[PDB]
């Protein structure tokens, strides 16, 4: 998917050519440098104006902090923020499908396949240090079930009892289950 | 004079080019979102320079750093932080510099998080800054170095507590007795230490509370031993 | 040489305590207590630590012993052979003059996520509550201080571990 | 030292070494490391010959003194020998300038 | 990792095995659980009615490889007293809850552990159905031997091992794996007034 | 102008290459600030004290470390004995140049040279290394020189864009 | 104005496959595949994806079908849920291959559990392909 | 080593460290119990070791009944030489040829600013203990052995016979 | 069979010779002096060199044995070998027809600052005269022809260093010394 495609008279990157439209591809797990760049994108496209961002999404997993990093981000822009599912939207991927347009603006591809589940970490060290890294890693599950129960509008009890193992999801599974909107198709 | 220039650097020489870096430094935006490193620190400082040089309109400065590394890899030194420090104290007189932390500001980034212009000096609600326990993962010395050594991580821990005094406007006593475990502030306990001067609420807010999950059941009779049943939320 | 000394009832737990080698010692205190019921067991200490699961199991297994059991510190004793050294009998824990004994909380491995990390912490709470408690019952010490000095890693000679608690005797009062 | 005479710069604190050229491992016969050393004194000559030209002394004696051991020049040893000329032009120290202002 | 002090080591456990006590250390593997059948067999060879006494100090292991040891020591004629040492995580947890009923014991400062099976499935779709079936009939075997030897329903074995249990050896008496803690009496200390 | 402008901020570098961009800061004719921010090692050190005098700023923060140059040797007795003198000669060059940068004593600067030796701002500018310390207004006066220095170039270059545009 | 689709891959994972076959199915004027050489699973899918009537495959193309793979690794409640994820992705690429072959899903399943080869014939006769270059 | 272990022949040859501690003290102590007066005869040849090894080997070799005497066979730097020092007085013996060193503690550390404070003092506590006991066991002063020991300070038997390391050289 | 030949009073020192192999020769010759007084020790070197260190104990031990220690070279002895063969009783020191017999400096190194790398230039520049000194002496040859030859990297058959002074005599009655 390299070929720069034409723009209004130049030859552009197919990525940039698409950004140039709002439009922002994530297509690789979110890991520090991933989320730095479209943390970065998200700003400047809010900088050049407000109309809207979509996002397509591809993310086959990811890291807990970039992520809530890149929620954070998409949140504090003054353009509102549409995510879409090209592909698959597994872990911290199926939680920023719930991270833009709360209202009805969340679609997903026919064949997408979503995945949720509690996010993970891993630390070591003294035993007063497994107590601050196991505190701040129960006050990130807690967090992140909240902004999955408010997106989907799940009941919070449940969302805890649901993710603490892996949880996949058809688009019909999806609707009825609230994590997205609207299931493209051919128009 | 150099307005109208900087209008026609967009017109001919700054929209076209491609790099997100390159629009972001149209935009006069810098965001340091990495550990950083010596490369960081020599790219923010010709950044500065160049944005001073353009215009004494403002610079907006997006923070999501881990500190200088994490924990679990190689550290490097405390002397990047100081250079970008120091270069941003130098240009703030001529030159507006909002800064803004995004995610996380852990340790050295919070000091650059600190440094932004008063009154111009954010974080998001959902961020964390953290004046974390000082410092040097670096533990490839021997004991022939033991004599530099301590005069050294002083010289380089009092150093910072200087700096955060001189964007806190606290007592350095305090700043010292809070080094010695990581403390991570709030953004609202940020603004009553002085980190930052605002605390970016966003426009619509999702989380609500969970206290509903709370027991609140009968205290437990008196003659039944509980079993050992462990659960998990 | 080791065996030449196992006949005269004489343990080493020299090196870094882990798995196997914790499981040899658990061995030989039973075969030691097999032997006799009634003669004295001298264990010598040298280590920088490991496990604190290990090192429970050889506390458990010296706590065993119907026999008597002396400890002697070798040089070092650090955060699992410290444990252990203080972990003999009242009025028979040893060192060298030049010994360097250092106390410390235990360490913790890594498999998972949050769920299991919060497991884990559970564990590792216990086994410092554990330690603390057991530590400042020999040392006829408050949890207090115990809990103060065990979080941080300071090392302390003989004469200064003997006005702690760790240990009766110096030997040559040095 | 093959530049023109009198135009070979040096900054005053560079270091100037001449060793005997050195040839990399190669396995074979005793032929073959005869043509080897055939080889390394052809070259061995030929910057004898070079140094010969530049430093104005006998073919033989610029081998003996140079190519024969790896040996060391200061500036002023190298300057000495004909290795350099001068220092880069207007060269100038700082406490020099400061004492002259 | 010395091959002269693992000899001083299997000299010590070859005196203890005349002792008829039997070592489980280590991860419970093929060849380690080979050795202690082979000992668990031969131990009933000797006798038909002296107990051994079987010492459980493991971190886990295979589950085919501790139920060869499970099942040996339940078939031989001896009691086979479990005895935790250290730690019994997992497969030794299991093996200690089925020494012979009445004489599983603990060391008062021993931790057992008991969680569901580890393990993992690898090739195409169809052997990931038969791998995945597998390791939950594993599990579902498990769960149901624990549930008989510790007095618990299966549910409440099933719903508690989900995860990592961690457990005092009191804690375990209460629970139902061990029945005893080894330990003397201690002189009492006396406070004041 | 052409007032050369080194930023340094360098915590290692071999002390070779210090000297010689010691040395080529010197032999350029006009000026040379040098501004040292945080650190500057021994190569970093060599390159801060090559400034002009009068123009070698270090920031409050900023810790300059003379010391003698670290090495390895593998060959032969003559070649252990010919690279052993490499390296004390190296040592006579890096007292020469401290004491032509700071007017101190060569026994002193050599013996500073074999223990390790940190300096501060303040004691910076008492060996020699520095001339002023680097505080905000410091800082502050250099970016205006940087200002006043760049906009000639920045002048030329507004015209440029005038035709252009 | 026809998205033209030289397809000629070894091999891919299966779930690539399934998600060009959406990409193709997404835009409206119609997709011309033509295969070459060979078109594995995660390419197969991508051959049978293009327009009924337009899809064409080359005389010496050999055409791979085959069922997911996957490793998996965790508690055994872990492995359950994955291999039910497992099989619901087989699920679908029957369903897909139904879709385009017009063939009983359950003998589409029955002829994915093994590696499974099609000449350029056969892979017309099963409906992948629609004709020879 | 048992051909040499029976002639009550203990061997403290390479670089120390807890291993080969171990199995010198255990040799130490049960040669020790094997015959409390006849003494103990050490080789040493040892380019270094952990000092806390090395203080462990001194201490046992002080305690026990035999002199230890340590003869020195090739060389002995910077901790075997100090356990070559400690060696009984009047029999601590060198080969002719043999080189002795003496040179300050090594190691490294890592952590918070409190931790590796923590190391470095007690890396001068190895120093002053190291330096207390070669002012004992030389007879020179503490200044003297501090400024020996700061900088590598390689030496000849003969040195060390005037400098007290060792007692006399075996030309016999 | 190395028991035997152990108890015939015969010591093989063979390849590379290091520190615990020279602890191991250095206790051999030992027992075999304190056994017995009068009756000589032959000493086999076949080795391609050595720690300076390790060799110097083992010269150190040959040095004091009572009883006449031989040495008998057989095929290399390079620069550490070659002394401790030139270090056996003169007149008693032999080598095969066809052996080689290198004598050469030592290398070296050193590191880090460079108060450490004096030291060791002192070290190797001391090994350098200390191995020489010994040479000259049974070598019967000025010490500064001994200099001048420990540096050249050569080897040499046992009839030019018969004629060295190194060895005294070859097995073999010179019928098959080839060049």
């Amino acid at each position: 998917c390299r070929p720069p495609g034409q723009r209004q008279s130049e030859w552009v990157d197919l990525w940039e050519a698409y950004t140039y439209q709002k439009v922002v591809f994530i297509k690789e797990a979110i890991t520090e440098d991933v989320a730095n760049n479209m943390i970065a994108l998200t700003l400047y496209l809010d900088s050049l104006d407000q109309k809207r961002i979509y996002y397509w999404l591809n993310v086959p997993g990811g890291d807990v902090v970039p992520t809530l990093a890149l929620y954070d981000t998409m949140q504090y822009v003054r353009s509102k923020t549409a995510t879409v599912c090209y592909g698959l939207c597994l872990g911290m991927g199926g939680f920023l499908l719930t991270a833009g347009g709360e209202k009805g603006y969340r679609f997903a591809m026919p064949h997408s396949i979503l995945m949720m589940h509690h996010p993970s970490g891993a630390s070591r060290g003294q035993a007063s240090e497994m107590h601050i890294e196991s505190r701040e890693l129960v006050r990130m599950r807690d967090y992140l079930s909240l902004l999955t129960s408010n997106a989907t509008g799940q009941p919070y009890d449940r969302v805890i009892r649901e993710l603490s193992r892996n949880k996949w999801m058809d688009p019909k599974q999806a609707i009825e289950y609230g994590m997205i909107d609207k299931v493209l198709t051919t128009p | 004079r150099k307005l109208s220039h900087l209008r026609k650097k967009l017109w001919k020489e700054a929209g076209p080019p491609p790099d997100l870096a390159t629009r972001l430094f149209s935009e006069r935006i810098m965001y340091l979102g990495m550990p950083i490193d010596s490369s960081v620190a020599e790219l923010l400082t010709a950044q500065l320079f160049v944005l001073v040089q353009e215009a004494p309109d403002p610079i907006f400065f997006y923070i999501n750093s881990t500190g200088i590394a994490k924990s679990t890899t190689k550290f490097g030194n405390e002397h990047e932080a100081i250079a970008v420090y120091s270069m941003m104290k130098g240009v703030q007189k001529y030159c507006p510099i909002y800064t803004l932390c995004v995610g996380n500001a852990f340790g050295e980034a919070a000091l650059l998080l600190s440094a932004g212009s008063p009154g111009k000096r954010a974080a998001l609600r959902s961020s964390t800054i953290m004046l974390r326990q000082p410092l040097q993962r670096l533990g490839g010395m021997q004991a022939s170095d033991i004599d530099i050594y301590r005069k050294i991580t002083r010289e380089k821990t009092a150093t910072m507590a200087k700096y955060l005094a001189a964007c806190t406007k606290k007592t350095e006593e305090q700043i010292m007795t809070d080094f010695t475990r990581p403390r991570y502030f709030n953004p609202y306990e940020a603004v009553s230490y002085g980190l930052i001067d605002t605390v970016l609420e966003p426009k619509e807010e999702r989380a609500v509370f969970k206290d509903w999950e709370k027991m609140g059941s009968e205290i437990a009779d008196l003659g039944l031993w509980d079993d050992e049943e462990q659960p998990l939320p | 040489p080791f065996g030449l000394l196992l006949r005269q009832r004489i343990v080493f737990l020299g090196g870094e305590v882990e798995d196997f080698g914790a499981d040899a010692i658990i061995s030989q205190l039973l075969l030691l207590d097999s032997q006799d019921p009634t003669k004295d067991i001298k264990i010598f200490i040298n280590s920088p630590g490991g496990s604190v699961t290990a090192g429970m199991g050889i506390y458990d297994a010296m706590m065993l012993c119907r026999a008597d059991v002396n400890t002697y510190c070798f040089g070092l004793a650090a955060s699992m052979g410290a444990f252990l050294l203080g972990a003999g009998k009242r009025g028979k824990r040893n060192s060298m003059p030049n010994s360097r004994i250092m106390i410390h909380q235990p360490l913790g491995g890594a498999s998972g996520q949050a769920v299991d990390i919060e497991i884990q912490a559970k564990e590792i709470m216990y086994h410092k509550a554990n330690l603390n408690r057991i530590m400042a019952d020999y040392c006829q010490q408050p949890l207090s201080k115990i809990e103060e000095d065990t979080d941080r890693d300071r090392y302390m000679s003989p004469l200064e571990a003997k006005e702690y608690g760790l240990i009766d005797h110096i030997i040559g009062g040095e | 030292s093959a530049g023109q005479k009198g135009h070979r710069y040096s900054f005053p604190h560079a270091k100037i070494s001449t060793a005997p050229p050195v040839m990399n491992r190669v396995f074979g016969q005793a032929v073959d490391a005869q043509l080897q050393a055939n080889e390394l004194d052809y070259a061995t000559k030929y910057y004898a010959a070079i140094l010969a030209r530049s430093t104005g002394k006998d073919l033989e004696t610029c081998q003996k003194q140079y190519l024969s051991r790896k040996r060391y020049f200061s500036v002023k040893e190298a300057y000495e020998e004909g290795l350099v000329d001068k220092l880069v032009p207007g060269f100038m120290l700082n406490r020099f300038r400061k004492m002259q202002k | 990792p010395n091959p002269l002090v693992i000899e001083r080591f299997q000299g010590v456990v070859s005196q203890l095995f005349q002792q008829r006590i039997v070592r489980l250390g280590g991860a419970v593997d093929d060849d380690m659980a080979n050795l202690l059948v082979a000992q668990l067999l031969y131990l009933d060879s000797v006798d038909n009615k002296r107990d051994i006494t079987m010492y459980v100090n493991s971190p886990g292991g295979s589950v085919t490889a501790g139920m060869a040891v499970f099942d040996t020591m339940r078939h031989i004629r001896p009691d086979v007293s479990t005895c935790c040492i250290g730690l019994a995580a997992s497969m030794g947890a299991f093996i200690l809850a089925s020494g012979q009923a009445g004489k599983r014991y603990s060391l008062p400062n021993s931790r057992i552990m008991i969680h569901q099976p580890l393990g993992g499935a690898q090739g195409q779709a169809t052997d990931i159905e038969i791998q995945a079936n597998e390791i939950l009939h594993h599990k579902l075997t498990l769960n149901g031997y624990l549930a008989q030897f510790t007095g618990q329903s299966m549910e409440t074995i099933t719903k508690d091992t989900d995860r990592d249990f961690f457990m005092s050896p009191q804690e375990a008496i209460e629970y139902g794996l061990v029945d005893a803690i080894i330990s003397k009496p201690q002189m009492l200390q006396s406070r004041e007034v | 102008s052409k007032k050369v402008f080194m930023i340094i901020n360098s915590f290692g570098g071999s002390v070779g290459n210090g000297i010689t961009v010691h040395d080529a800061l010197q032999f350029i004719k006009a000026g040379s600030l040098t501004l040292a921010l945080g650190v500057a090692a021994s190569a970093a050190s060599l390159a801060l004290a090559g400034g002009t005098i009068g123009e070698r700023y270090v920031t409050e923060g900023c810790h300059t470390m003379i010391h003698q140059p670290e090495g390895g040797l593998n060959g032969q007795a003559s070649d252990i004995w010919i690279d052993s003198q490499e390296i004390m000669k190296i040592r006579l060059d890096v007292a020469e140049i401290y004491s032509l940068s700071t007017y101190r004593p060569r026994h002193k600067i050599l013996r500073d040279l074999d223990r390790d030796f940190y300096l501060t701002a303040m004691e910076t500018i008492y060996y020699g290394l520095a001339d002023e310390i680097a505080t905000n207004e410091v800082m502050h006066s250099i970016v205006e020189m940087t200002n006043q220095v760049w906009s000639y170039h920045d002048s030329k270059q507004e015209r440029l864009l005038e035709s252009r545009a």
